[PDB]
């Protein structure tokens, strides 16, 4: 009843918290391309 | 002396403590206020240096709204505020929800409250819990708590008043998952439960009191009335009672068969004058009828194990057993063949109490069946197949992950409700 | 959960938000100044909802209005209920985004959307318990399509755990402004399926039809059509403003709306149909307000429910009418039309009934679908936007702000891949 109620809570931050980072980490993705096409957009144009 | 605490979980365990509350005080005398100008109801009211009465109970909600109804309401003072607790965030019906994510938050301030009730009594006989199946807080909630209850109070009675889910009254399609899960996770911590299908009290609503749109209000005040029928022998010293742990030894005879089948009679409307008064036998025999049942299933079907009958009012024994001796002749009740004694009887001396401008009318004796059939498993298969239709679709499932729930919980759940479903069969069987 | 924090972005977005603004303000008996001058304590029940409380009497829109283009900002202003807007929460830019949804994804909204969430900050702050955000924007536009989306996500990343709401105006040749409409709405529906958790699909296609065949105006304007999108938006939110038992918050009708992920773009429907002038009416029973949920005359989105299956329904009736043949007849509908509603969800089409009836209406009845049938209205999308990219027309306005023609394919394959989904739900049994 210890070890039933700290595991099953163990694998509930495990889940819920990562459940939420795998979330930011395409947040992050998405960011990783919004200055990939920004430059881009002057590497094309100081460029020409 | 022998005390009693009441914990109350969500919407429908609030409301449903509303009415079971208004009605205790209406039974003992105990004005709105706590004042009251037998002795027995000290098990389920303390009382403080001002001579006020105040409740052994609980009131909880992850939500504020229900709860400030309350502290807002008649019987405010009633309660102290403490008692009262309530969170910010509901469990959006999510069990998930419930019992981890917002349950987790409040836990540690319920089991503080319940604690000081604790220290207040001398012989603390234990828990009364009230929840929907259905709500996140009701169902999530109530599991953890039940959990932490068992951790804290060792081997303390823990008995429930659960709201089995209908849909002319249902608020979320998730319910059969919440359900599950809910009972799965509390089958190990409960000692017995009552279910209460809405359904039944709906159509009961419908059929004897001519209400055409049952309100919870009317669901409740009649659920209040069979819970009252429970606990008046724990509140009243009569000439025949049966105590916390009598009610298990009687009707529980494996652990996991543990839910009673309550039957009500009478409910009669509070209009006509002349459908009253009804005889012992005439009670008796409504008993036995599946329209007065709190959990729409068929006895017919199924197998007794545990027959307990609780008068209340104007009925003498001589009555009683007259009554039973001509049911006996209909030979359509069938017991286990490992079940001998089938009828516990107990008389309580006050007839039913009404409140005042409700819809049940006041009468001179009345009677509660509690009775452990196999045929309850068909409210299991019911809850059970529901949740199959979206489980093999993992629909919704996403909901109770995104918390931090497993798939593999879900899985548990189902199967120790599959096993449920096969104690129930594996008891009807003869040796 | 309580406070609901709503952003209007672009053209269209604060167009239909100004008029959603003075539906609510005027059903909760608020007048332009924040004064509560009704006669009825429901109004004010769930007022916190919306608004937040200032100093004394009065009651403040928990609005923030956004656009790359000034002009728009100032014809809310000078509007009927313009005044009462918090004047802090206009947030514009001066370089509008010229119908490009890569200016307002990527440029000129990138520029301004930390101005934005500045003043989004300060209302979410000041909240007891935010229940999440509620965005209205336009699709085939730039600042409401592209900003719009990227606000989304930058909302998303700060609040991961909020509920996020849209109320997203499709496009339609029949109400066009632009030729490149099919790859702004394309670009905008490809971040709605991964960042929304509720969005209600508003076509411009169904409003323009329902003006022209229903109420028989020959020239439909913008007015028009945003007196019908004003109707639903009120119908819809009911649940959220007014106290009731069922999608009392954005969690909850979320949870018993969306049974996969990917899958939450509701098709919203509305009884009776009225017009700007109409104030006639004399009908509306219960048994004729149940009937038109079926009724692809009376739907906000493009489709026929008939040609698909309701996965959930919600309906919230309005008005003094019996709880009991409201009842009756949603039940009467469900065993009638038994085929068009999924068999493998028990019990998923719920009913609220709520007192208070919409202005000029006695009787009223709103219809949020999960429906499989919505696979049209993103079918007309993807072959709009082929015709086009087949050829890559256009696609140099796009280029031209950096982006690439991958971002073109991944966006309608993941448009497909709904639609496929759709497919997949609308032919799954109950075999188990
Ligand atoms: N008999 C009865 N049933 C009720 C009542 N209130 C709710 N229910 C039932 O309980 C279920 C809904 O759960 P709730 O108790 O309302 O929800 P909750 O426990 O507060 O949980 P959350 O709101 O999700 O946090 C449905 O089956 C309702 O029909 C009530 O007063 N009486
Ligand atoms: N219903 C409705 N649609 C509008 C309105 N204004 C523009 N639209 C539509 O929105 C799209 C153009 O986007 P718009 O909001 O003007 O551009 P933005 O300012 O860059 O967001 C087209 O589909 C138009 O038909 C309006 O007031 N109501
Ligand atoms: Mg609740």
């Amino acid at each position: 009843a210890k070890e039933k109620l700290a595991q099953k809570m163990e694998s509930n931050k495990e889940n819920r918290k990562y459940q939420e980072a795998e979330l930011l980490k395409h947040l992050a993705e998405k960011r990783e391309h919004e200055r990939e096409v920004i430059q881009r957009a002057i590497e094309e144009n100081n460029n020409w | 002396m022998r005390e009693c605490i009441s914990i109350h979980v969500g919407q429908a365990g609030v409301q449903i403590g509303n009415a079971c509350w208004e009605l205790y005080c209406l039974e003992h005398g105990i004005q709105p206020d706590g004042q009251m100008p037998d002795d027995s109801f000290n098990t389920f009211f303390s009382e403080t240096g001002a001579g006020k009465h105040v409740p052994r109970a609980v009131f909880v909600d992850l939500e504020p709204t229900v709860i400030d109804e309350v502290r807002t309401g008649t019987y405010r003072q009633l309660f102290h505020p403490e008692q009262l607790i309530t969170g910010k965030e509901d469990a959006a019906n999510n069990y998930a929800r419930g019992h981890y994510t917002i349950g987790k938050e409040i836990i540690d301030l319920v089991l503080d409250r319940i604690r000081k009730l604790a220290d207040q009594c001398t012989g603390l006989q234990g828990f009364l819990v009230f929840h929907s199946f259905g709500g996140g807080t009701g169902s999530g909630f109530t599991s953890l708590l039940m959990e932490r209850l068992s951790v804290d109070y060792g081997k303390k009675s823990k008995l429930e008043f659960s709201i089995y889910p209908a849909p002319q009254v249902s608020t979320a399609v998730v319910e059969p998952y919440n359900s599950i899960l809910t009972t799965h996770t509390t089958l190990e911590h409960s000692d017995c439960a009552f279910m209460v299908d809405n359904e039944a009290i709906y159509d009961i609503c419908r059929r004897n009191l001519d209400i055409e749109r049952p309100t919870y209000t009317n669901l409740n005040r009649l659920i209040s009335q069979i819970v009252s029928s429970i606990t008046a022998s724990l509140r009243f010293d009569g000439a025949l009672n049966v105590d916390l742990t009598e009610f298990q030894t009687n009707l529980v005879p494996y652990p996991r068969i543990h839910f009673p089948l309550a039957t009500y009679a009478p409910v009669i409307s509070a209009e006509k004058a002349y459908h009253e008064q009804l005889s012992v036998a005439e009670i008796t025999n409504a008993c036995f009828e599946p329209a007065n049942q709190m959990v729409k299933c068929d006895p017919r079907h199924g197998k007794y194990m545990a027959c307990c009958l609780l008068y209340r009012g104007d009925v003498v024994p001589k009555d009683v057993n007259a009554a039973i001796a001509t049911i006996k002749t209909k030979r359509s009740i069938q017991f286990v063949d490992w079940c001998p004694t089938g009828f516990k009887v107990g008389i309580n001396y006050q007839p039913p109490t009404v409140v005042p401008g409700g819809d049940l009318a006041k009468v001179q004796r009345a009677v509660c069946m509690l009775s452990n059939t196999t045929a309850i498993a068909e409210a299991w298969a019911r809850l059970d197949h529901k949740f199959d239709l979206m489980y093999a679709k993992r629909a919704f499932v996403h909901w109770y992950v995104g918390e931090g729930m497993e798939e593999g919980e879900f899985s548990e759940a189902r199967e120790d409700m599959a096993a449920l479903e096969k104690d129930y069969e594996e008891v009807g069987v003869d040796s | 959960m309580r406070e609901i924090v709503h952003i209007q972005a672009g053209q269209c977005g604060n167009q239909i938000g100004a008029k959603f603004w003075e539906v609510i303000s005027d059903e909760h008996g608020i007048d332009p100044t924040g004064s509560y001058h009704g006669d009825s304590d429901l109004q004010l029940e769930r007022i916190n909802v919306y608004y937040n409380e200032a100093t004394g009497n009065k009651y403040v829109p928990r609005a923030i209005l956004v656009d790359l283009e000034p002009g728009t900002m100032d014809s809310v202003r000078s509007g009927p209920f313009g005044q009462i807007f918090r004047p802090d929460n206009f947030v514009f830019g001066q370089s509008g985004a010229g119908n490009n949804w890569a200016k307002g994804h990527y440029t000129e909204g990138a520029e301004l959307v930390d101005s934005v969430l500045d003043v989004v900050r300060k209302e979410s702050e000041s909240c007891d318990c935010l229940q999440g955000f509620q965005l209205t924007h336009s699709l085939g536009g730039g600042t409401g399509s592209g900003m719009g989306t990227l606000l989304i996500s930058k909302i998303r990343e700060e609040y991961p755990d909020r509920i996020m709401n849209t109320f997203s105006v499709m496009p339609s040749p029949k109400v066009s402004d632009t030729v490149v409409e099919p790859y702004n709405a394309t670009l905008s529906v490809h971040q709605l399926v991964e960042n929304t958790d509720e969005t209600y699909s508003i076509d411009n296609e169904a409003l323009y039809d329902i003006c022209f065949r229903t109420l028989k105006l020959t020239t439909p304007t913008y007015g028009d059509l945003n007196h019908l999108v004003s109707a639903t938006m009120s119908g819809v939110t009911t649940c959220l403003r007014f106290p009731g038992q069922l999608n009392a918050d954005l969690r909850k009708l979320a949870v018993n709306m969306v049974p996969f992920p990917r899958l939450h773009f509701f098709m919203p429907g509305f009884a009776p149909l009225t017009s700007r002038g109409s104030q006639q009416y004399r009908a509306l029973t219960v048994p004729e307000l149940t009937q038109q949920m079926f009724d692809s005359k009376n739907m906000m989105a493009a489709c026929d429910p008939r040609h698909g299956r309701y996965l959930t329904v919600a309906a919230i009736f309005r008005g003094r009418m019996s709880m009991k043949e409201v009842d009756e007849q949603m039940l009467n509908v469900q065993n009638k039309n038994s085929s068009y509603f999924v068999e493998w969800i028990p019990n998923n089409v719920k009913t609220a009934v709520c007192d208070i009836p919409p202005r000029g209406l006695k009787m009223s009845a709103t219809f949020i679908g999960n429906s499989t049938a919505i696979q049209e209205l993103f079918k007309r999308i993807s072959e709009q936007f082929t015709a086009m990219f087949r050829r890559k027309a256009f696609l140099h306005w796009y280029t031209g702000e950096g982006m690439d023609e991958m971002e073109f394919t991944e966006a309608e394959s993941n448009m497909n891949d709904l639609v496929s989904e759709y497919q997949q739900y609308q032919d799954a049994t109950a075999d188990e």
